[PDB]
Protein backbone atom coordinates (compact mmCIF):
# COMPACT_ATOMS: atom_id res chain seq x y z
CA UNK A 1 0.00 0.00 0.00
CA UNK A 2 3.08 3.01 0.14
CA UNK A 3 3.18 3.64 -3.42
CA UNK A 4 5.79 2.06 -6.01
CA UNK A 5 8.13 5.11 -6.86
CA UNK A 6 9.35 5.24 -10.62
CA UNK A 7 12.48 5.71 -12.65
CA UNK A 8 10.73 9.02 -13.44
CA UNK A 9 8.00 11.48 -13.29
CA UNK A 10 5.83 11.55 -16.43
CA UNK A 11 3.13 13.98 -17.53
CA UNK A 12 -0.14 13.11 -19.32
CA UNK A 13 -1.66 15.26 -22.67
CA UNK A 14 -4.50 15.17 -24.57
CA UNK A 15 -4.06 17.07 -27.74
CA UNK A 16 -7.64 18.62 -29.40
CA UNK A 17 -8.06 20.67 -32.32
CA UNK A 18 -10.10 23.30 -32.24
CA UNK A 19 -10.40 26.30 -34.96
CA UNK A 20 -8.14 29.80 -34.12
CA UNK A 21 -5.80 27.62 -31.48
CA UNK A 22 -2.22 27.12 -32.17
CA UNK A 23 -0.90 23.65 -32.87
CA UNK A 24 0.86 23.98 -29.13
CA UNK A 25 -2.17 25.94 -27.72
CA UNK A 26 -4.26 22.78 -28.31
CA UNK A 27 -2.51 20.49 -26.03
CA UNK A 28 -3.38 20.15 -22.48
CA UNK A 29 -1.88 18.31 -19.17
CA UNK A 30 -4.28 16.21 -17.46
CA UNK A 31 -1.85 14.56 -15.60
CA UNK A 32 1.60 14.21 -13.47
CA UNK A 33 1.91 10.67 -11.83
CA UNK A 34 5.01 9.46 -10.64
CA UNK A 35 4.20 6.08 -8.44
CA UNK A 36 3.09 2.71 -10.10
CA UNK A 37 -0.68 3.56 -8.97
CA UNK A 38 -1.12 6.45 -10.26
CA UNK A 39 0.23 5.89 -13.46
CA UNK A 40 -2.70 3.13 -13.76
CA UNK A 41 -4.79 5.59 -11.75
CA UNK A 42 -4.06 8.04 -15.06
CA UNK A 43 -5.62 5.64 -17.16
CA UNK A 44 -8.29 4.52 -15.32
CA UNK A 45 -9.51 7.99 -15.91
CA UNK A 46 -8.51 9.03 -18.70
CA UNK A 47 -10.56 8.06 -22.26
CA UNK A 48 -9.38 4.20 -23.71
CA UNK A 49 -7.51 4.27 -27.39
CA UNK A 50 -10.25 2.40 -28.77
CA UNK A 51 -13.10 4.92 -27.83
CA UNK A 52 -11.36 7.78 -28.91
CA UNK A 53 -12.38 9.89 -31.54
CA UNK A 54 -10.41 10.60 -35.05
CA UNK A 55 -7.40 13.42 -34.55
CA UNK A 56 -7.81 13.47 -30.57
CA UNK A 57 -4.10 12.21 -29.65
CA UNK A 58 -2.60 11.01 -26.58
CA UNK A 59 0.97 12.13 -25.42
CA UNK A 60 3.21 10.85 -22.87
CA UNK A 61 6.50 12.03 -21.82
CA UNK A 62 8.82 12.63 -18.71
CA UNK A 63 7.63 15.63 -17.15
CA UNK A 64 10.68 18.09 -18.07
CA UNK A 65 9.79 17.48 -21.26
CA UNK A 66 7.44 19.37 -23.23
CA UNK A 67 5.31 17.04 -25.91
CA UNK A 68 7.14 19.26 -28.78
CA UNK A 69 9.52 19.40 -31.49
CA UNK A 70 10.77 22.75 -29.88
CA UNK A 71 11.65 20.97 -26.52
CA UNK A 72 15.15 20.65 -25.94
CA UNK A 73 15.49 17.30 -25.39
CA UNK A 74 13.52 16.81 -28.28
CA UNK A 75 14.99 19.02 -30.97
CA UNK A 76 17.77 17.26 -32.28
CA UNK A 77 16.18 13.88 -31.76
CA UNK A 78 13.59 11.32 -33.40
CA UNK A 79 10.47 8.82 -32.93
CA UNK A 80 10.00 5.23 -33.48
CA UNK A 81 6.93 5.01 -35.58
CA UNK A 82 4.45 2.03 -35.40
CA UNK A 83 1.86 2.31 -38.10
CA UNK A 84 -1.35 0.32 -36.63
CA UNK A 85 -2.99 -2.33 -38.87
CA UNK A 86 -6.59 -3.21 -38.50
CA UNK A 87 -5.99 -6.69 -36.49
CA UNK A 88 -4.31 -5.07 -33.47
CA UNK A 89 -5.64 -3.66 -30.54
CA UNK A 90 -5.12 -0.61 -29.84
CA UNK A 91 -5.53 -0.18 -25.64
CA UNK A 92 -2.88 -3.38 -26.07
CA UNK A 93 -0.04 -1.39 -27.81
CA UNK A 94 -1.06 1.98 -25.99
CA UNK A 95 -0.91 -0.56 -22.78
CA UNK A 96 2.02 -2.56 -23.32
CA UNK A 97 4.17 0.28 -24.97
CA UNK A 98 3.13 2.85 -21.88
CA UNK A 99 4.54 -0.56 -19.38
CA UNK A 100 7.44 -0.44 -21.28
CA UNK A 101 8.01 3.34 -20.63
CA UNK A 102 7.16 3.78 -17.40
CA UNK A 103 8.59 0.65 -15.63
CA UNK A 104 11.89 1.73 -17.70
CA UNK A 105 11.89 -2.15 -18.93
CA UNK A 106 15.12 -1.31 -20.99
CA UNK A 107 18.37 -3.92 -20.85
CA UNK A 108 20.35 -1.11 -20.56
CA UNK A 109 20.65 2.78 -18.17
CA UNK A 110 21.65 4.33 -21.47
CA UNK A 111 18.16 3.19 -23.57
CA UNK A 112 16.32 4.74 -20.72
CA UNK A 113 18.34 8.17 -20.84
CA UNK A 114 17.35 8.27 -24.62
CA UNK A 115 13.02 7.85 -23.75
CA UNK A 116 11.61 11.50 -24.21
CA UNK A 117 7.95 9.57 -24.23
CA UNK A 118 5.03 8.06 -26.24
CA UNK A 119 2.14 9.56 -28.61
CA UNK A 120 -0.71 7.43 -29.59
CA UNK A 121 -3.17 8.86 -32.87
CA UNK A 122 -5.97 7.66 -34.01
CA UNK A 123 -6.91 8.04 -37.33
CA UNK A 124 -9.29 7.07 -40.44
CA UNK A 125 -6.73 6.06 -42.56
CA UNK A 126 -4.56 4.45 -40.44
CA UNK A 127 -3.61 5.13 -36.72
CA UNK A 128 -0.22 5.55 -35.37
CA UNK A 129 1.87 5.01 -32.29
CA UNK A 130 5.49 6.80 -31.55
CA UNK A 131 7.99 6.70 -29.05
CA UNK A 132 10.03 10.15 -29.42
CA UNK A 133 14.32 9.58 -28.52
CA UNK A 134 16.72 12.77 -27.36
CA UNK A 135 19.09 11.59 -30.20
CA UNK A 136 18.64 10.61 -34.22
CA UNK A 137 21.88 9.46 -34.36
CA UNK A 138 22.87 7.04 -31.20
CA UNK A 139 22.55 4.37 -33.57
CA UNK A 140 23.25 1.51 -31.70
CA UNK A 141 21.14 2.96 -28.76
CA UNK A 142 17.83 3.60 -30.81
CA UNK A 143 17.62 0.22 -32.86
CA UNK A 144 18.30 -1.67 -29.51
CA UNK A 145 15.07 0.54 -28.30
CA UNK A 146 13.13 -0.17 -31.29
CA UNK A 147 14.03 -3.93 -30.92
CA UNK A 148 12.46 -3.62 -27.37
CA UNK A 149 9.40 -2.07 -28.95
CA UNK A 150 8.75 -4.17 -31.49
CA UNK A 151 9.01 -7.63 -29.17
CA UNK A 152 6.81 -5.76 -26.08
CA UNK A 153 4.31 -4.59 -28.90
CA UNK A 154 4.65 -8.12 -31.03
CA UNK A 155 4.70 -5.93 -33.83
CA UNK A 156 5.27 -7.38 -37.51
CA UNK A 157 5.30 -4.62 -39.89
CA UNK A 158 8.40 -2.75 -40.15
CA UNK A 159 8.85 0.49 -37.76
CA UNK A 160 10.73 3.53 -39.07
CA UNK A 161 12.89 6.09 -37.38
CA UNK A 162 12.46 9.41 -38.42
CA UNK A 163 14.25 12.37 -37.20
CA UNK A 164 12.44 15.36 -35.96
CA UNK A 165 13.52 17.33 -39.27
CA UNK A 166 11.79 14.61 -41.55
CA UNK A 167 8.77 15.05 -39.33
CA UNK A 168 9.01 19.01 -39.64
CA UNK A 169 9.08 18.61 -43.48
CA UNK A 170 6.18 15.88 -43.81
CA UNK A 171 3.15 16.91 -45.84
CA UNK A 172 0.20 16.22 -44.39
CA UNK A 173 -1.69 13.62 -46.56
CA UNK A 174 1.34 12.16 -47.86
CA UNK A 175 1.73 8.67 -47.93
CA UNK A 176 5.38 7.82 -48.10
CA UNK A 177 6.97 6.04 -45.33
CA UNK A 178 10.61 5.74 -44.78
CA UNK A 179 12.67 6.06 -41.65
CA UNK A 180 16.70 6.48 -40.63
CA UNK A 181 16.35 3.38 -39.10
CA UNK A 182 14.27 0.56 -39.80
CA UNK A 183 12.93 -2.58 -38.27
CA UNK B 1 19.61 3.28 -9.09
CA UNK B 2 17.69 3.02 -12.40
CA UNK B 3 14.27 1.86 -11.06
CA UNK B 4 12.56 -1.44 -13.55
CA UNK B 5 9.24 -3.23 -13.23
CA UNK B 6 8.64 -5.72 -15.52
CA UNK B 7 5.00 -6.14 -17.17
CA UNK B 8 3.81 -9.06 -15.09
CA UNK B 9 4.54 -7.01 -11.93
CA UNK B 10 3.23 -3.93 -13.47
CA UNK B 11 0.06 -5.80 -14.22
CA UNK B 12 -0.58 -7.47 -10.83
CA UNK B 13 -0.33 -4.12 -9.32
CA UNK B 14 -3.55 -2.54 -11.52
CA UNK B 15 -5.53 -6.12 -11.53
C1 LIG C 1 4.16 16.95 -33.22
N1 LIG C 1 3.80 18.20 -33.94
C2 LIG C 1 2.89 18.27 -34.94
N2 LIG C 1 2.81 19.55 -35.38
C3 LIG C 1 1.95 20.08 -36.47
O1 LIG C 1 0.81 19.23 -36.66
C4 LIG C 1 0.79 18.78 -38.02
C5 LIG C 1 0.19 17.41 -38.10
O2 LIG C 1 1.03 16.52 -37.38
P1 LIG C 1 0.48 15.04 -37.09
O3 LIG C 1 1.63 14.29 -36.45
O4 LIG C 1 -0.83 15.19 -36.37
O5 LIG C 1 0.32 14.48 -38.58
P2 LIG C 1 -1.02 13.94 -39.28
O6 LIG C 1 -0.67 13.81 -40.75
O7 LIG C 1 -1.50 12.73 -38.49
O8 LIG C 1 -2.02 15.19 -39.15
P3 LIG C 1 -3.55 15.22 -39.64
O9 LIG C 1 -3.60 16.11 -40.85
O10 LIG C 1 -4.21 13.87 -39.71
O11 LIG C 1 -4.24 16.00 -38.40
C6 LIG C 1 -4.36 15.42 -37.10
C7 LIG C 1 -4.99 16.41 -36.12
O12 LIG C 1 -4.12 17.53 -35.94
C8 LIG C 1 -4.74 18.74 -36.42
N3 LIG C 1 -3.69 19.50 -37.13
C9 LIG C 1 -3.03 19.12 -38.23
N4 LIG C 1 -2.12 20.05 -38.59
C10 LIG C 1 -2.18 21.03 -37.67
C11 LIG C 1 -1.49 22.31 -37.44
N5 LIG C 1 -0.52 22.73 -38.29
N6 LIG C 1 -1.87 23.03 -36.36
C12 LIG C 1 -2.84 22.63 -35.51
N7 LIG C 1 -3.51 21.48 -35.66
C13 LIG C 1 -3.22 20.66 -36.71
C14 LIG C 1 -5.93 18.33 -37.25
O13 LIG C 1 -6.99 19.29 -37.17
C15 LIG C 1 -6.31 17.01 -36.60
O14 LIG C 1 -7.09 17.26 -35.42
C16 LIG C 1 2.24 18.81 -38.44
O15 LIG C 1 2.37 18.86 -39.86
C17 LIG C 1 2.72 20.08 -37.78
O16 LIG C 1 2.38 21.24 -38.56
C18 LIG C 1 3.67 20.28 -34.67
N8 LIG C 1 4.00 21.59 -34.68
C19 LIG C 1 4.93 22.06 -33.82
N9 LIG C 1 5.25 23.37 -33.85
N10 LIG C 1 5.54 21.24 -32.95
C20 LIG C 1 5.25 19.93 -32.88
O17 LIG C 1 5.86 19.22 -32.05
C21 LIG C 1 4.29 19.44 -33.76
Amino acid sequence: EFPHPLQDSWSYYLFQFRKALDWDECLEKVATFSTIEDFWSVLTHTVRPREITYGKDLYMFKSDIMPKWEDPKNENGGRWLINVTARQDVDFLWDELLMLLIGSDWDTDEEDRQICGAVFQPRSRGSKLSVWLTSDNEEETILSIGRRIKERLELEDTIYFQPVSDQRSQTRGSDICTGKYEI
Amino acid sequence: GRIIYDRKFLMECRN
